[PDB]
DNA sequence: TACGAGGTTTTAGAGCTGTGTTGTTTCGAATGGTTCCAAAACCTCGTA
DNA sequence: TACGAGGTTTTGGAACCATTCGAAACAACACAGCTCTAAAACCTCGTA
DNA sequence: TTTACTACTCGTTCTGGTGTTTCTCG
DNA sequence: AAACACCAGAACGAGTAGTAAATTGG
């Protein structure tokens, strides 16, 4: 059936089958991985060729391949007409959340994301703004009904940018700032659809033209990342802060105690969010900077 | 009803008897009353079907049998529908189809 | 989004450039405008396509159905984001009220019944038409007295004799089973591209077979399949679908209108959408007559 | 019934600014499905009379301001009635309007 | 040998060019096909023209009328070989039977007075119409009465007044001369095609303008002329003229059918000729009706 | 009026009116002629530019103008509406030609050109062929019913170009005698539209396919002057016999016991026959070589 | 004899012409609509 | 007090689309022809 | 005054080749 | 794998210019 890798595809290559075999002939090395260890075939960049070979042994070994586009963000899905993968059924449990568990794992996932930029704040040495921050931490209730979030990501961004900031104007920080938050995103929602959730479904978020409810819900944590990265090329243009903020990728971070890159800690992180979710368990995952 | 005839050509010039045979056929299109609408394109004015019939069997008689050359018959009500992007219109008597046609004064 | 339906049959490979499917066979060299192309759909399992392709034919809504080693369909592309307010329509379904959705599955079950019984009606057997008239009569909400399988089963024993069973393994079954999964394929795209899921669908209780709400809309259609694998029942299995091929280049009657089939599919899918999630709509009307 | 688009233009060479809109002109008219008919002759297949609006409306949003550009819409029936005098019609689905297309086999 | 009528009033000179009429005056250049041009007409006396034009132009048998100092025609070309079996043509001519020539020419003259009589019949003149039907009836072969000169005087004074006379000379009557050299021009080019010659005519024994012939056969078309200067006899001379210049332009209903001018009269011209040199034809009919 | 030089423009000139003065503006040199000393005005090439307002004056001043094309032979010429030459009457003389007075002015025609034939031929000392054409010559009799004139000519032609010689053929011998027959036909056409007489009523010929009867019955006695320069020249190409062929425009010949150049010879030949058909007078003109 | 100079009619297609006509295309105007997105409009309330 | 951090609907327009329909147009076919040139007859009757 | 021929000479047209770059709310 | 920019570099398409020639039955 379906094994435990999955595979991403994320360079330039051509998938090829061959005796229960996947192909991975990349320009820079040949890899070739066994069929029944394969679960989850995930082409997030259009420099892939494939075959219709592949896809129907695909198909019949009961893999779910997700292809994602020029944006590096899941476009589509392959789904078989009679035999289908396990992630499906997680659809059913999307669509059965309680409400409860919904209110306390994005409460404990804002509250990460509060802490994260409390923590980011008091690092660049100013304890004072830090300090207010962590006040309105402590000023949290259940789904933020009073809006901690808004005043703690104002205290932030007024703290990092000066006063005059704002997301509305057209600079070059908030140019970089939404390239990066637009990476995150676009990992979280990968790591989102490879777990079989829709992104479309959010703990709170409900923008009918957002399709990344989810994926936002599970990131917020994680910006923090891309605002230290910002902040610290902040008197450059902005081709020079992209070429900065490519180094999330090869950079490490710690995640349950370990040096990890951040691809899989998003995924790790995605994984347990939606298993607190699903009510199989009740851990929340913690990430701070 | 007054027709209206496009042909369009594309032909060879890598020998010397294919310029000759784009140099005769110019001159043929030109001596039965085309208009140059673009370059390689013409058109001409036919009173009726009878003369487009006359005109494609002359056409074909004088064939230069090179390159790629069509023809198209499309009604004047027709071809007064084109839209003209940019450009100007040809405003000659030849592209015109009035009857009494006056060079100069036209007492009105 | 367009008219014409291209089958590839021989070993190629498809690319993308300006907006075309260009498909490069060793002999020839041909493209094709996406906005033309309607369904995609390749039968031969030497073809190798390029991901950007694939992303471009999604963005287009354009249908991609995958094939077996022995040509029948295995899989098919569907988008995960193929409306903009894709949340909200997500949200609506999710909130559908129990008595519209039995209304209108009560509605589309009788439309099957009475496009099975003018179909005897006009195939002169008459008999059997007005008993399957009659068994439309009894059905009622939900259908407790199962009468739409009465009426499949007198429709199946009266076109391809008595001894003929859905679950045989002849012919003519498999031609309908290569028919109906051409329709439900388009069905399914269409109630993607509305925004929905076909995961829940208005029967059995949101138990998926993933098809749900696509299965649920085809009911008054299937008569347009059955009628081509019944009028060419003598043939084999290559022309029968040759023949079922048709669909997509002939008109049919809908809503006082001579439409081909995607936009009688497209129409339809949306009336039945709108008619479930705002009941805001009358429901469609299809008539094999 | 389904319509036929002629797109004819002569554009200028003599600046890098007429070149440039020459370039982007054609990488426009590529896109949206124009077929070489000839050297500076483009054609496009169109469904109905709506999207022959719809195309002259993207057309003149795209209008590259240069040279002489002129369209002409005829009917496919019209469009089957041109006469070849030389050369080979061109074959490919794009010039013609089967809905249902072959790539390899037709079964038949 | 065409359909377009071309007219020159600006100081220009006239030039050929590849079967075609170059104009070419100090502002504009013009060319026209040869083959159109039916009537060409050159009012203004600055007009400088080449001998190979003329010489073209007579190819064609286009009509040439040159003009005087005051725009009216003085001179017209007409070819020496116009037919290729002229010489044929000439000696049945110098063979015309007095006794069918008299019979065609009272044909033609009540033509010409039934014409006159229904064009003052719908001109809401009811009773000069009838007094000309009479005078019709009265008229015999060769006409001794002058029942011909009778009718054309009652119609002249009905039309323009008791006090009107032909050989006054009032602005209108000027318009009526120019308009009958008009006619008189495009019937003699046509007398001259048939191979026949204008000096040898029906009536008169042979006392020749050198256009008996043609103002024979003019007879039945002298209404068309007169309604057109009747219906404008209060404008001056040069709107009547451009008014005239519509005969070029207008149809009208020859035997069954809506004809220009110029295939009205060639078809009459040839007819005329043909039950004149042979005894093989009916005579035409041209109705005003 | 008009006066009595006839104005022939054979070369490239540009003919303008000023102050009752023709302005004759060659390219070698500029002449002007008094308009009331001009009774014709042939315009025989086609490099010639004239103007409407010369096409006017001519017309009052009551001149008769003459355009050839360009195988200068008449092919126009410009009829007054009102004022007419004096050559029109001619016509009517053409018309009313006795058929004795055409017999015996045929008959010496036709006499000179077999003494003619039969000179040159002693010319050659060819003295039997000669005096068998002399014998040929008594045998002679009115319009020639015993075809003295044809017997004459194949001894001519044999005698002079071996007996294989026939005229059908298409050697370089016959297409000399052809062209230059054609250039005597076109002078005696030119000086026959002069004279105002048709070409297309002969003595002898009649011919409906030939337009230029009287023409070719006037230059038969001329003939020998072509065949003598063809003889010549027997043993060349084409185009050297057309170059020796152009001498008889430039050189001299012995009619009416003076040297006279061969065009003023065929005009006064041509003038003398038409005043002998008149029957004006009876005196016949002979031209000897 | 036969050919063939001087000729004349006969045909025989070749190319050309304009208008009616009958059924069948054709053209926009109309009739329902369909997504898609960017600009508003609203909430809470903490720091200037 | 205002701004705008965190957000959510609401609403025009923009661009796109497929089928109808009623009157007007149009396309070969069918007519009456027309002119024009070459290729065949035909003549008479000398000189091979 | 034209035609017919021959270059030459500019404009017009498209294809191949060579880099450079490829996530800008939530 | 595809778009976007830049160039070359051959193929088409006309216009101009200089030269030579211009009656092939009756
Ligand atoms: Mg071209
Ligand atoms: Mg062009």
């Amino acid at each position: 059936m379906a094994g435990w890798r999955t595979v991403v595809v994320n360079i330039h290559s051509k998938l090829s089958y061959k005796n229960n075999h996947l192909i991975f002939r990349n320009s820079y090395k040949t890899e070739m991985i066994h069929l029944s260890e394969i679960d989850i075939l995930l082409l997030e960049t259009t420099d892939i060729v494939l075959t219709t070979m592949l896809v129907k042994r695909l198909v019949d070994e009961n893999i779910l391949v997700i292809f994602c586009d020029d944006k590096r963000l899941p476009t589509a899905f392959l789904t078989p007409y009679y035999a289908r993968h396990d992630s499906s059924l997680q659809i059913a449990r999307q669509i059965a959340w309680k409400e409860n568990v919904k209110c306390e794992v994005w409460t404990a996932i804002i509250a990460q994301k509060i802490l994260n930029q409390s923590y980011y704040l008091g690092e660049c040495s100013f304890f004072e703004k830090s300090q207010s921050i962590m006040e309105l931490y402590h000023g949290l209730e259940r789904f933020d009904p009073s809006n901690r979030e808004g005043h703690s990501a104002r205290i932030y961004f007024n703290t990092l940018f000066g006063n005059d900031f704002t997301r509305e104007s057209d600079n070059d920080i908030n140019a970089a700032l939404d390239y990066g938050y637009t990476l995150l995103l676009s990992m979280f929602a990968r790591e989102v659809v490879v777990c079989g959730c829709m992104t479309q479904i959010g703990l709170k978020h409900a923008n009918q033209f957002n399709q990344f409810n989810l994926a936002s819900d599970i990131m917020e944590p994680f910006r923090p990342i891309i605002d230290r990265i910002v902040y610290q090329n902040r008197h450059n243009n902005f081709v020079k802060i992209k070429k900065e903020l490519f180094s999330i990728f090869s950079e490490t971070y710690l995640y349950n105690g370990k040096e990890m890159y951040l691809s899989n800690i998003v995924s790790d992180y995605t994984k347990k969010v939606i298993k607190a979710l699903n009510q199989l368990g009740e851990e929340i995952p913690e990430f701070r900077i | 009803r007054y027709m209206r005839m496009i042909l369009m050509f594309d032909m060879p010039t890598d020998t010397a008897e294919e310029r000759k045979a784009y140099r005769k056929f110019r001159k043929f299109l030109l001596s039965e009353g085309f208009i140059m609408h673009q370059f390689s394109v013409y058109s001409k004015l036919l009173l009726n079907h009878t003369a487009n019939t006359a005109m494609v069997g002359r056409l074909k008689a004088n064939n230069p049998k090179k390159g790629n050359i069509t023809i198209l018959t499309v009604t004047e009500k027709q071809f007064a529908r084109m839209i003209y992007l940019y450009g100007d219109k040809n405003t000659s008597i030849a592209n015109s189809e009035e009857r009494l046609v006056f060079l100069g004064d036209n007492y009105c």
